[PDB]
RNA sequence: GUCCUAAGGGGGGCUCAUGGAGAACAGAAAUCUCCAGUAGAACAAAAGGGUAAAAGUCCCCUUGAUUUUGAUUUUCAGUGU
RNA sequence: ACGUACGACCAUACCCAGUGGAAAGCACGGCAUCCCGUCCGCUCUGCCCUAGUUAAGCCACUGAGGGCCCGGUUAGUAGUUGGGUCGGUGACGACCAGCGAAUCCCGGGUGUUGUACGU
């Protein structure tokens, strides 16, 4: 018995999804008469699955590793609708404008590093976040205050949350941007 | 108020059968069987290990749409024919029965015409591989010196590849980071059930005749347990598939089905219902 | 089927229980009590909510508790019987079986007092299950004890006459 | 010597690929045969100066493992 | 056919300095002979990864383990210049330690089993002397 | 997006360059017969890893308005929809529901013949392993038309539907299940789809028999209404992505077998 | 105005708001015990079907605060490792 | 046919109560040396499977009250698109069609099923 067949019309594969055309007419009975319509149907499909297998079998790489006996596929070659559009590159917000009309270089990663070293205390440290730079001072023993500074201070504030209020002045002055950066993205 | 009304159970949202009978942790049990590091449309194979109070049950399992497939399947009572009939539910019977579980694996795949496409595309430089399969506990707790892990330590000493660490073993040490290979030796061979038969022997002599009466009968001393399991490990790498038979009654499975339906009450019909309501509306009446 | 054994009642758990209110150095002293009293190291319970009138606050805390099984259950519980003169009110019977009451002083349950300590009150509650009640406590295939196994109040009040020869009022 | 992975002076010594006193460097250890955990050959390692090149005329360094 | 190892089975500590000889028993594979620098040889069973007898006496390296070509015995040669004879299935040292070596022995040599004669074994011991 | 957990989300449902496998809704009407309710369950189960099944009766008609499919594709992120119903005029129909950026794409339905619909529990053969994609096959004259139409879209749909996740490797015993379709052209054509299973036996030659036995289900299905994509959405959606590792030619430059960038000159 | 071995990740255990019945102070509201509790709590988003041996809440481990390589994609580079 | 272990549908399976259960298996159970974990060996973990017991879990049956699931009817009907095609200057009134409900009502039901090992 033999593991080839013989149709008019070649098959047409596509191994990246294991697909099967076959072209020639499935010639169905004009009969009601169950059993030999599905063993024509399976007919069909025992034949396409023969080359099919006989395809995967020859014109694919196979390689035996510890995983098993693989076969490598090709990338898919019909095609198919996608589910969502390409991703585009975003919109240029106003900073990133600016640094390509300025040729302003964007920093390196080990420049942008959250570390550097104090020399007093022979240390490192962060330069913002939790015990940053931005805040320090603000859990010492000992500040110095200035007499005109704290003549000019509001009553019920203290010196130890100066460097909060900057930071929430700064915190807030980039958020306003950003929420700017997001609407002039929406409008475009 | 009520709050067991209508709206509540319309609103009512059973959870899933084997949920409500509590036997299955379904959130584990998807990453167990649909999560794979690699996509190359690899079958998948589990060791489920579970117990009861009397027996270990053991089994090799594949999940399918339709249900779950069993390739392969050890009991603790089975031990009985490899000459252990004590403490079936032990450590040391959990290593036993995943030992049998692996050589049954192995004889059963020609380990130890229709063909595979395997060999069928093998080629020139290709070597067995070992079968391999991923421990199913369930929901019993994973502590150290848990007989999940000695079921799982017979079924990898009797050949199954089982991805697995060493930090659950009897023995392990956590600060150290090492495991102490007497201990699971000593637990391996039963030694720690000796070792509790000898305590009891000098210290509590009616406790230690209550809790091993049977041992005792059997006239199976403490220090034979060692010899009885390696001898009874012999016997299991030698013949996998011997067979048992038990002190149960021993029916065909038509006698048994006669058997069980002389016990079964049988449901009422349409008649006999519309009967009895007819009655029950009569006995309202008088 | 009443008379079958697996339905004898008996002491699941007996549970004492201070709630001084205050954090600190009464709670502690309290919690000194319940260790020498039970001989285990107690549970200190938090605040849920914050009552500004009981001078609470969330996460504090508050209370102290032990929950004791076995013999020495029963013998805290003959303790507080023998504080009580084995005389309690049907008020105090739930419906589900348990029981429970409350002491004022616990020197005279049997501990010498000491002025570093103090006087402390404390809550006893006793709760009464029949053998099965692992299917509801465990892990695997959890499941509700039967309407038959449950407890009453007519059936735990007919046991404590029976085994603390006590009174109801 | 693969690459200079940080002079500890400046980026631009850095960047320069000055070898000092200190400087991280990245070096060819193939000849050392180091094998991974995964079987992998690790062939290039960070190795830290220990000299003044500039003084003696070579390049010590150390391993850093 | 004999097929390609691919994974660990067993990773057995027990010696506290490095192993210097290992060998398989010749009746099967369940028993291993290692001989290490913490002045002993070890006995393992290879089925599940446990020790089974530890062989002590030497004073010195274990520079060398050999089995018997029956299995029947076991020897270790050391850097005390003694050669000792084991027995595997009890783990206890036949009769004395071997002595007539000035320097470290360092190889042994089991006579083949079809040339053994006067109803005994014969062993060769190399050494540095 | 606050939470770790929710980035994590948004970036999964963000567009990407490679996209993920596409989830299929199984989702019904008010009236959805039990033939209807079987072969969606079929249909899971053939799909079960990436589907997410409503279990409640919706008052939508997809062919009228199609606003709430657009909601349930925004909510759950899928790109495939299965649509029972059933009525007067139509007994037994699923409506496949194809997206394209959360708005409906394309629509085809399918009309059951119930006589003849065999699930997958009236087969006694073993079943297909839980995760595992199986091979297509498409056979007859009714896929090759020149113009697209209903038949060229119901085989794209269902080559979406049975494509599982893409792969460059394959083990050789994940060979072992084929889905064929086949319909040919002409009152009404049947699309008729099988499920199969595959043994290999011995033939004295390197290349294995391949034998077939019946899997299910077994379904016939008679093409339905229509709803073709808009041509500018269609274009959108036919647009193909190039992945960073697919390097773009460069005149005169290659690279060799170790590596090097290797200049030509003329 | 204060406090934090930071967030995050992984694994394990537990079930919430509320109602009823009880327990010296304790009395609508403190704490504790049982029963019933589709979530009616909490956490995110803005469901027309989010989450219950969890996506909630407590324990253990990491906390290393933005790793390495790339002939590949985009942009840039008179300081092109 | 019954039981157990993994399961597929995920209330026809859920909420409440009563009755019965041969065989075996589950399960309640007994003891805390070792492994292990808690305030509490309650849970988890280890050891025993001997002894008690079907009391509960589990299974089957029944009973009400709810809930839930099918099929017909509603009904090709309301409603919505169409001068669509006839009159009406037009708006619209019929007719022609395409899509197409729900309430009410009637009848039935209160779980099927895969693998493996046993009774």
């Amino acid at each position: 018995l033999p593991v080839t067949v013989e149709k008019p019309t070649p098959y047409t594969f596509d191994l990246g999804l294991l697909l099967a055309n076959d072209p020639n007419p499935v010639n169905v009975p004009k009969t009601t008469d169950t059993q030999v319509l599905e063993q024509h149907l399976a007919s069909v499909a025992r034949d396409g699955a023969q080359v099919l297998i006989n395809q995967l079998l020859t014109t694919t790489t196979i390689t035996a590793t510890k995983d098993g006996v693989l076969l490598t596929l090709p990338p898919p070659t019909t095609p198919l609708p996608r589910e969502k559009p390409v991703p585009q590159p975003k919109p240029e917000t106003k900073w990133q404008a600016f640094a390509r009309r300025r040729g302003i270089k964007p920093k390196t990663r080990e420049q942008r590093r959250n570390l550097q070293y104090n020399p007093t205390t022979g240390q490192w440290e962060r330069k913002w976040g939790y015990k940053g730079a931005n805040k320090r001072g603000e859990t010492d023993p000992i500040i110095e205050v200035s007499a005109a500074k704290e003549a000019m201070r509001p009553e019920g504030t203290s010196v130890r949350g100066d460097k909060r209020r900057e930071i929430r002045a700064r915190v807030k002055k980039n958020q306003k941007q950003m929420l700017r950066n997001q609407r002039i993205a929406a409008e475009k | 108020k009520l709050v067991k009304n209508s709206a509540y159970y319309s609103r009512f949202q059973t959870k899933f059968k084997r949920r409500r009978q509590g036997k299955t942790d379904y959130y584990a049990r998807k990453r167990l069987i649909t999560q794979a590091k690699n996509k190359y449309n690899a079958p998948k194979y589990r060791l489920v290990v579970r117990f009861t109070n009397r027996d270990i049950i053991t089994q090799m399992v594949t999940s399918e749409i339709n249900g779950d497939k069993i390739f392969a399947a050890a009991y603790s009572h089975e031990l009985r024919a490899y000459g252990i009939n004590h403490g079936l539910t032990n450590w040391a019977a959990a290593y036993a029965t995943g030992l049998l579980l692996a050589r049954r694996v192995l004889a059963k795949l020609g380990l130890d015409g229709e063909y595979t496409l395997t060999e069928a595309a093998e080629t020139e430089d290709g070597e067995r591989r070992p079968f391999k399969a991923i421990l199913d506990v369930g929901l019993a707790r994973t502590s150290t010196g848990a007989r999940v892990f000695g079921v799982m330590k017979g079924a990898s000493d009797g050949g199954i590849f089982i991805p697995h660490s060493e930090n659950r073993f009897p023995g392990y040490d956590i600060e150290t980071e090492e495991l102490d290979t007497e201990v699971l030796k000593k637990y391996i061979y039963g030694g720690h059930v000796a070792e509790y038969m000898e305590t009891l022997a000098d210290d509590d002599e009616e406790r230690y005749k209550s809790q091993f009466v049977k041992y005792i009968e059997d006239d199976v001393e403490a220090d034979s347990l060692e010899e009885l399991y390696a001898e009874a490990h012999k016997q299991i790498r030698a013949d996998p598939f011997r067979k048992y038979v038990s002190d149960a009654p021993k029916k065909s499975k038509e006698e048994w089905k006669a058997e069980s339906l002389k016990y079964k009450k049988a449901k009422l019909s349409r008649e006999e219902r519309k009967a009895r309501v007819e009655a029950k509306i009569k006995q309202l009446l008088a | 089927k009443a008379q079958n054994p697996m339905r004898e009642l008996r002491i699941q758990k007996l549970v004492l229980n201070i709630s001084v209110g205050e954090s600190g150095d009464r709670l502690t002293r309290a919690a000194k009590v319940l260790e020498q009293l039970s001989g285990q190291t107690p549970v200190y319970s938090k605040a849920r909510y914050t009552v500004r009138q009981f001078g609470i606050r969330r996460n504090e805390k508050i209370a102290v508790h032990v929950t004791v099984r076995g013999p020495k259950a029963e013998e805290i519980l003959e303790r507080g019987l023998k504080v009580k003169e084995y005389e309690l009110r049907r008020r105090n019977f739930s419906e589900t079986g348990n029981f429970g009451f409350g002491i004022s002083e616990h020197i005279d349950l049997g501990i010498k007092y000491d002025p570093s300590i103090g006087i402390y009150g404390m809550d006893f509650y006793c709760c009464m299950t029949r053998p099965g009640e692992r299917v509801a406590k465990r892990r695997r295939c959890k499941s509700r004890i039967g309407a038959s196994h449950r407890i009453t109040r007519e059936e735990t009040i007919r046991w404590f006459k029976q085994r603390f020869d006590g009174i109801v009022r | 010597i693969l690459s200079v992975k940080k002079n500890p002076s400046n980026p631009l010594y850095t960047q320069l690929g000055v070898l000092t006193k200190g400087t991280i460097i990245e070096v060819n250890v193939s000849d050392l045969g180091i094998v991974t955990a995964s079987g992998k050959i690790a062939w290039g390692r960070y190795a830290q100066i220990t000299n003044n090149p500039e003084n003696d005329g070579c390049v010590n360094a150390v391993l850093l493992v | 056919k004999v097929h390609a190892v691919s994974r660990l089975a067993h990773r057995i500590p027990g010696h506290g300095q490095p192993i210097l000889s290992c060998q398989f028993s010749p009746v099967s594979s369940s028993r291993l002979a290692t001989g290490s620098g913490d002045n002993t040889a070890r006995i393992w069973d290879t089925d599940s990864g446990t020790p089974k007898f530890t062989l002590k006496g030497h004073t010195g390296w274990v520079l060398g383990v050999s089995w018997s070509p029956d299995g029947k015995y076991l020897a270790t040669c050391s850097m005390d210049t003694t050669v000792r004879v084991w027995d595997p299935e009890s783990g206890k040292q036949v009769n004395q330690e071997f002595r007539g070596h000035a320097k470290w022995v360092l190889a042994l040599a089991w006579q083949p089993y079809h040339l053994w004669r006067d109803g005994t074994a014969r062993l060769a011991s190399a050494s540095k002397d | 997006p606050r939470n770790a957990r929710s980035k994590r989300a948004l970036e999964k449902r963000a567009p990407k360059i490679v996209e993920n496998p596409k989830t299929c809704l199984f989702l019904r009407g008010t009236t959805c017969s039990q033939i209807t309710q079987d072969a969606m369950n079929d249909l899971y189960a053939m799909r079960q890893v990436h589907a997410k099944r409503f279990h409640k009766k919706n008052a939508i008609h997809p062919f009228e308005d199609a606003t709430s499919l657009c909601f349930f594709s925004e909510k759950n992120d899928c790109s495939l929809m299965v649509f029972g119903s059933s009525n007067k005029k139509r007994p037994h129909t699923l409506t496949f529901v194809r997206m394209f950026d959360y708005k409906v794409l394309d629509m085809l339905e399918f009309y059951l013949d119930p006589d003849t619909y065999r699930s997958i529990s009236q087969f006694k053969t073993s079943k297909i392993p839980i995760g595992m994609r199986p091979m297509m096959v498409f056979a007859g004259t009714a896929f090759e038309s020149p113009v697209p139409n209903a038949f060229t879209m119901a085989k794209s749909m269902l080559i979406d539907f049975f494509r599982g996740e893409p792969s460059d490797k394959i083990d050789v015993e994940g060979l072992r299940f084929v889905v064929v379709v086949t319909a040919d052209e002409p009152q009404k054509p049947i699309l008729r789809l099988r499920v199969y299973g595959i043994r290999t036996k011995r033939s004295g030659t390197r290349l294995p028999r391949v034998e077939v036995e019946e899997h299910g289900p077994r379904m016939d299905f008679r093409l339905g209404r229509m709803r073709e994509p808009d041509p500018a959405m269609l274009k959108e959606a036919m647009k193909k992505a190039k992945t960073p590792q697919e390097e773009r030619t460069k005149k005169n430059i290659s690279m060799d077998l170790l590596g090097d960038k290797i200049g030509r000159i003329h």
